């Protein structure tokens, strides 16, 4: 808590993010959920039916400053496979985190060629049917740390290959030297 | 079709 110079946080931007998604469409898709009387939104993918799936989430650019070493907080629920009628033989219950330094914003022009895997982020606890019809979702909560960064900024990537996924935070951090 | 997310909606600001 005490010293956390924060460079990117999700939940705090209320929607007004815009990240890119490639491909756009049945992909990553920004949700807003109201239920609590209070908007809260989410980058959620679940195209569980049909297999193939390679599906990118980016960050906007964030600029590094003086940031040597970044500490990366997601919280995210992921659905159980078997909450799928059968067609779902790609379906997984896990999903990548990457990276890639750039001395530039490359804007629009996003290449997943350029960016390196952190690691696989797994679910402590999958939420199953019963518990998403009673609205009692399972939120996990993952950190990852990277570095050491040189660049001018860096870029956050998420990769779905085929799970039922929604990201509800993403606070990216580093130490007061 | 099938939800991350109970009760979600695809959203865009205005």
């Amino acid at each position: 808590g005490p010293g956390e110079v924060v460079l990117l946080d999700f939940a705090a931007a209320g929607g007004e993010l815009g990240w890119l998604t490639h491909p756009y469409g049945k992909g990553w898709d920004l949700m807003q959920n109201i239920m609590n009387d209070m908007p809260i939104y989410m980058y959620s993918v679940c195209n569980v039916m049909s297999g193939d799936q390679d599906n990118w989430l980016r960050t906007n650019w964030v600029y590094r400053g003086e940031a040597e070493r970044i500490f990366i907080e997601l919280k995210f629920t992921v659905r159980d496979c078997n909450s799928f009628p059968g067609g779902a033989s790609s379906c997984k219950e896990t999903f990548n985190l990457y990276y890639a330094e750039s001395d530039l914003d490359y804007g629009t022009n996003f290449q997943k060629r350029l960016f390196t895997k952190i690691d696989t982020i797994a679910p402590d606890e999958i939420t199953v049917s019963s518990d998403f019809e009673a609205r009692h979702v399972k939120l996990n909560v993952e950190e990852r740390s990277v570095g050491p960064l040189t660049r001018k900024g860096f870029y956050l990537a998420f990769q779905d290959i085929g799970a039922c996924v929604a990201l509800l935070s993403v606070r990216v951090y580093y130490k007061k030297a | 079709x099938w939800l991350a997310y109970p009760d979600s909606v695809p959203y865009r600001p205005k």
